[PDB]
């Protein structure tokens, strides 16, 4: 019921991994299951902030992480390495960050402005 | 060290206070309380240890 | 494998409340879990549409 007609979000329930789909197997007095799952492979060290400085504001990403090559800093997926520009729609806005422990100051682009120029 | 992913896979390393940002986004609680409040946060849950 | 390894949306099963981790702790011939809950502690009336 739950894995073979549905996607189960309980750990290790339907295969070990992040279930994706299952595939039922008829065995003589018994059933074989083929869970297929979504695993992690290859990772990579990255220097993370919980939110952003711009303005005297903190900033978090919506959905993802921020992450830090060598230089720059990027919002990326939380399990898969797809690094963007800190944007307003990447994050959202709350309070000033002298509260928050950690931040780290950058700027966050504003998609607005290039076609404000226009 | 490695919230849940060490038990679906890899283990990967990340801050312990953004893994309970992780946990509060998945009650479906906005992440930034967590860093509002976290010395609050961090001595309710010793006290309850 | 759900309540340690995993954050858990099943109501009542790692603990009572919502649930953001779970600590186990062996034990003679049997476990014992440490479920850590969020939950809501004040409330207040408002008006809602």
């Amino acid at each position: 019921s739950e894995c073979v007609l549905g996607q189960s979000k309980r750990v290790d329930f339907c295969g070990k991994g992040y279930h994706l789909m299952s595939f039922p197997q008829s065995a003589p007095h018994g059933v074989v299951f083929l869970h297929v799952t979504y695993v992690p492979a290859q990772e990579k060290n990255f220097t993370t902030a919980p939110a952003i400085c711009h303005d005297g504001k903190a900033h978090f990403p919506r959905e993802g992480v921020f992450v830090s090559n060598g230089t720059h800093w990027f919002v990326t997926q939380r399990n898969f390495y797809e690094p963007q520009i800190i944007t307003t729609d990447n994050t959202f806005v709350s309070g000033n960050c002298d509260v928050v422990i950690g931040i780290v100051n950058n700027t966050v682009y504003d998609p607005l402005q290039p076609e404000l120029d226009s | 060290t490695s919230g849940w992913t060490f038990g679906a896979g890899a283990a990967l390393q990340i801050p312990f206070a953004m893994q309970m940002a992780y946990r509060f986004n998945g009650i479906g609680v906005t992440q930034n309380v967590l860093y509002e409040n976290q010395k609050l946060i961090a001595n309710q849950f010793n006290s309850a240890i």
